[PDB]
């Protein structure tokens, strides 16, 4: 265990099919009571005769780790390299996984989650359209600064805040692998809250919901080369991959379409899609 | 300078990969762990829980609670089918939005048996027997109770136990079916018929309801993570 | 080195290990625990005192 | 220790109160010399008679981990889903914890810090105001790309840089839990520097301060659905939670108000607030 | 090993120089065949007489960890604190390390990489120029929300998506250390891909390259104080530091200049720089 | 598919939580650790260090170094109080900006004794005795030295040891006081009086100064992390 | 409240530091590891691999494959040098863009021997001998073969083995040289001369080529990470 | 499984453990070390050679 | 505490340890593995079956 430490294979199959013959008894597994809030633990061997089937299937891809540990876009932000307006040459983002809908819906399948993140950036520049497009610009380097809540916010691309003496920053020049770094679980509580039924103020007013507990800081992005002779746009895409995941209190998957990121507001949604009648099963065997 | 050679796949960002990264916050002291009730370790623990099936998903009812109740009544109605649907637990509009169906639409492959529990919600004085028949694929859905009773059925007798379980077993030619099911990975149909009427005394409502709960058995499993076709957006900030 | 030697995700019926070394000092920087397969569906199914036998009527 | 490994409770109480009777001696604990740069280690038992008090208080919430491991907003950035200007449809951010003031002030209480981060994003869309607001848009998915310094910066929302073959990216659709991933300690030095008294150039000029050592890259955020029929805005908030924290050389807390993120520039600030006189203690016992 | 566990020094020197005298034999180490795809393992002792040199040099700074574990800017993004347009008051970024050129080129030296990230933000505010600049604004707090793919995207700075109930967020106030958090390896595959030779659609069309596999989400950044009386700009720089790095299939370093972040498009580049002739070695010993 | 049930608090982002996440940078090799001098492991190690108290925080002096010096002089001045303040180590404008006060304003609750060291900065030839009196709450601040000497006092004699320590003990009805202190969690007051004059020879300055240093004792502790009311901003990039 | 004192370097962001941080994703289950072929653990494993040297980097050829071939021919040409360059493996336009040169331009210091393999690419019927001469610094580049043969040389005889290795040993006054090399850390030059002609039969091409491969030996090492002067950009999104 | 069993933050005077398993491969991805309570106020207080006795006059 | 005691990067010829404790619960949050110096240049150099002797002609 000094140089090498083995690890036993945690392999977990699904349950087998046990063989069941004919029955005539006072045992009634198909008869239960949903009124108890209890899901019936009936297997197929109770309601019909079954052969023995040795099952080798596994539930490894429905584990919470394997279900959530996928990189997913959380933000897409544009910023220019030259522009008369200065707040256009850099990008801000208040960190939250609520603006891209897929990862938000995946995370909101649980009430509480606790995990580390792997943040990857996909930065991509393009030359804006114009009368002249000929130029020779060296590779674009980008700075992504993580400003935790309370630190100084930059006002330009030449601000002192970009000195990043303590804030963590990534410098990355175009043409290389995407930048990627890890983030521990950085909540002030014992888990992140996808939902906060409550208020910010004890007077039961102010802000309602996710935003009161949600303050992880912001991300600022700029070019370091300075302005180009001709306008160029960099789009930075942010990808979160949670790892070492733990989840509590699963919720029914969001049925309605998300409206904004501040709230859970929704338009009223049908339960499902209509069919022709209650007995409608369309014929599939026909000439 | 150790000699080294870069292989294809270098400097690519595979969204599924699993590598060690540097922490942007070194030696960060993480909050202690709290024993919260209800920790989920597998989505199959979720899909194994009942959820009311909208079997009455006919027009004018998709936004009401009447979408959940299968209507039964007293009288000679045996010539009529109570209900019927295809066992497409992630494609059928009867199942795609149940808990099991939602979990299914995150994967491409499913396998295993599926429990349908049925609950009678009439008076304690109303009595009735039903035939619940799952028919494997390869023939059309049964048109009579005589045809339905040739498949896998349960004869449910309503009593003090208010619910019956019809387990749809895994009878497939393949180990997995597609969640986006086509005619190759078809799974059959479920129908219900009056076995022995509904008999009710006087001063009792003659028309009652039945509820359907779907869940996955213990041999159920999924494969091939994908994105749901359900949530979609046109722009950010949403 | 402090190598871990675990088993790769193979099949279960058809006819092997991988090495891992942690290079970084923080545990937030390791790779995902892709192989932790413990389960407990009883928190959500059968979340009742007075366990139900599945053969007994379940009422009365 | 194979299946389970116990861990001994590190519980740390504060010091007790030792009982002290009356004294008349040549020992003088209340008499010391601040000229030595030494803080007196006097307890209350030296300057008065004390009972024995067994103290059960703990300093667990002033530990550096517990003081810093809270998610804090570092960036808030807007980006549109449709706009004639292209650099508005995505957001950039140069990563640094210096633009939101609270987390910046918390981090700058130490000269050097080394930690992993947990980056959470809170993305929130809203429908812009206009003459027509009726539409049916599917859930908004967002891409957050982490571009390390040197990688290619995007120029549009359709740039090749968003291919994120190597940059880490998170895709997240709205309605789900916030996206969260971990980041290891990714400095090129042995710790992050909140302060850099020095220059970028050996000629003792160029950039002064935090920005020379601060290059962690940038974050880019975009929508993946493409343009909406009607304008919508996504705001991405970035939250950093440091974990596995180590801190060196504590500093006096910032008294003055932060001015920008590039520098430590400040307006001259009073030492404290005024009162009426040097002996002023207002009466609280009065009818 | 309970309280303290020692760790043996992994020190790795380069190879020594073995002493070689004169030779006359049928051994021919200087004669080989590059046609075999095999690099000659010749040392200097084969082609000339060598003394014994005990070498103490090490390759510790060319290790993949030590080569990549540097914070590098990946994004620089501006966002305003007050503006009539709302999508300007926050910043978005789609996470990818492809928009700043240096870190992108560093990462694209390998085909596959797997690591955790340390995301640091460097947020820096500045007061915009105008007729009146006198005001007294309290410290600027920033929210950086990480929205994994699918979560709700914000539309304003007051959106419900900023509730960050589940998305990880950092709140940081200006004046403090930069915000920094860790992110685990959050890919859905077994490694990140800097390059994806392939398509999104099985019909061999759609998107080509890095963007199909790259969805880590987005970062959103905003100010929490609300609008200032006078305009101010925060620039957030994002810095990625990969740690616990593993790399596979090294590639020839990018020779051409990066053009955008979506693609690997390039203008045709000379192999190297010209000199005067094939024998040209300029004299350095001359009066 | 293991059966599983989601509990309240799922898909919420609690800013204080502590869960494992996936690293965006797998197998990132983190820089080696360096033994830097002065590692902080607890903020109480910081608050245990002296800091000059601005006791002379009267108008016209808040931006000068004269805010730190308590003026003493020679002559019959015993009828006058040298200084006095409330022991509100995180609310009082005399303490809110000291090291201890700054650390305090990040928490809601504080507990323990607080040292006030006093330093004489006159000539070596000047001599004097002072009474430093901490009075617990429940009465008004003393108006005379006769009233102040009924509380916890030290009679400081100035000599070759230039500083005295007045330890304010924890005499509270509760285990903790509020950092934002109100009349319930009041802590008393500290006053100073001339015990025996200030006597100085000729050719020596007759008016000297005293400095106050505040620090937390070893039984001091804090609770309930919060945000400071000190740093505020109107916009980003700051 | 443990007493504690903050040291310089607090709240600075040093881009090279190595500290623990908090994970933004607690308990995130990371994807399992896959044994991918070709794992790189040291960039010196990369720089130890041959790469074709562009020795013919003369005008009009920088964008063609003719930049790689050193032209040799038959006839009395011994009065002419085949080629010559400076051993500046990270500064010389002949080496800065090779694999070794690229890896070098990420560091400031290099050390060790460097292999130059030469490959003959004429007919199997063509024969020739060459003198490959590395001359240490301190004199000018040789003008004759008589001068070149006083330095470290190999007399390469072309046969069924098509390649020769000229190892440039570490002959330095310092342990390291600068990658951005100046006259202090100069390393010498490499020249080639015809030793014994090129003799070819009839019906055979009389002019052939030679290729140069550069790699680092096993004692090679680098120091002082820096940024390449190669990749540069004018704006983001690139 | 490789479970750790530590003690929960309880009270100190009033009349229990929690389990942790690390799922991910990088240590940057673990949860915060919320319970590390070692101390050393002597770096900042009493940072002097010639230790001071607190009973002796401290000068002369 | 669970301290690790490793060796600092010193010189190799001129005439010491550092302590580390992991505070956070996730391994993604540790510090970089700055000191892992194993090597294998043979994947890229000499990636051939039929190993070459370096003294033998290498052909025929």
């Amino acid at each position: 265990g000094d140089v090498v430490e083995a690890i036993e294979g945690a392999v977990a199959r699904v349950a087998d099919t046990i063989s069941s013959g004919p029955t005539n008894s006072q045992a009634v597994p198909a008869l239960t009571a949903v009124e108890t809030g209890h899901t019936s633990q009936v297997v197929p061997g109770d309601t019909m005769q079954t052969r023995h089937v040795k099952n080798y299937h596994s539930r490894s891809e429905s584990t919470i780790e394997n279900f959530l540990s996928r990189s997913a876009c959380v933000y897409m932000g544009e910023y220019y390299t030259t522009n008369t307006d200065e707040t256009k040459r850099f990008a801000s983002w208040t960190i939250n996984a609520r603006r891209m809908v897929q990862m938000r819906r995946k995370l909101e399948m649980f009430t509480y989650v606790r995990f580390d993140v792997e943040v990857t950036f996909v930065i991509t520049s393009k030359q804006d359209q114009g009368t002249q497009l000929g130029q020779d610009m060296p590779p674009l380097t980008h700075q992504i600064m993580y400003i935790p809540p309370g630190g100084p916010i930059p006002k330009s691309t030449t601000d002192y805040a970009w000195q990043t003496s303590t804030n963590p920053s990534i410098f990355w020049t175009e043409g290389n692998a995407p930048p990627r770094m890890s983030i521990p679980f950085v909540s002030i509580g014992n888990a992140y809250s996808n939902f906060y039924d409550g208020w910010s103020h004890f007077s039961q007013n102010g802000v309602y919901g996710y935003n009161t507990l949600n303050n992880m800081g912001q991300l600022y992005m700029r070019h370091v080369n300075g302005p180009s002779p001709l306008p160029m746009t960099s789009i930075v895409r942010v990808y979160f991959k949670p790892k070492h995941v733990k989840a509590w209190v699963p919720r029914p998957p969001r049925l309605c379409q998300y409206k904004n990121a501040s709230t859970v507001n929704f338009s009223s949604t049908n339960i499902t899609d209509k069919r022709d009648s209650i007995t409608h099963v369309p014929d599939t065997v026909k000439p | 300078g150790l000699p080294v050679m870069n292989t294809p796949g270098s400097n690519q960002f595979l969204t599924s990969d699993d590598f060690q990264s540097p922490s942007a916050m070194p030696q960060f002291d993480v909050t202690p762990e709290l024993d919260i009730p209800g920790e989920v370790k597998n989505l199959m623990e979720i899909a194994e829980v009942d959820s009311v099936v909208p079997v009455n998903n006919v027009v004018g009812k998709l936004d009401t609670m009447d979408i959940f109740r299968i209507p039964v009544q007293s009288g000679n109605h045996q010539s009529t089918q109570v209900f019927g649907f295809q066992v497409q637990p992630g494609l059928d509009s009867v199942f795609k939005h149940t808990l099991l169906g939602e979990i299914l639409n995150y994967y491409a492959h499913w396998s295993g048996s599926v429990k349908l529990t049925f609950v009678f919600c009439g008076s304690a004085m109303a009595t009735g027997k039903f035939l619940l028949a799952y028919s494997p694929p390869g023939a059309n859905a049964p048109k009579t109770r005589k045809d339905a009773m040739l498949g896998t059925h349960v004869i449910w007798d309503v009593g003090l136990q208010s619910s019956c379980v019809l387990c749809i077993p895994w009878i497939s030619q393949t180990h997995y079916r597609l969640v986006h099911q086509d005619e190759y990975t078809s799974a059959g149909n479920v129908t219900c018929w009056y076995q022995t009427g509904i008999v009710v005394p006087a001063g009792t409502p003659t028309l009652c309801s039945i509820m359907c709960f779907v869940s996955a058995c213990n041999d159920f499993s999924v494969r091939l993570l994908k994105d749901t076709p359900f949530i979609e957006q046109s722009a950010l900030l949403q | 080195m402090g190598a871990q030697v675990s088993t790769q995700k193979t099949g279960a019926h058809e006819t092997i290990h991988y090495t891992n070394i942690n290079y970084y000092k923080d545990a937030a920087s390791n790779s995902a625990n892709r192989q932790d397969f413990t389960q407990d569906p009883g928190k959500f199914t059968e979340p009742v005192k007075d366990i139900m036998i599945k053969s007994m009527p379940a009422l009365n």
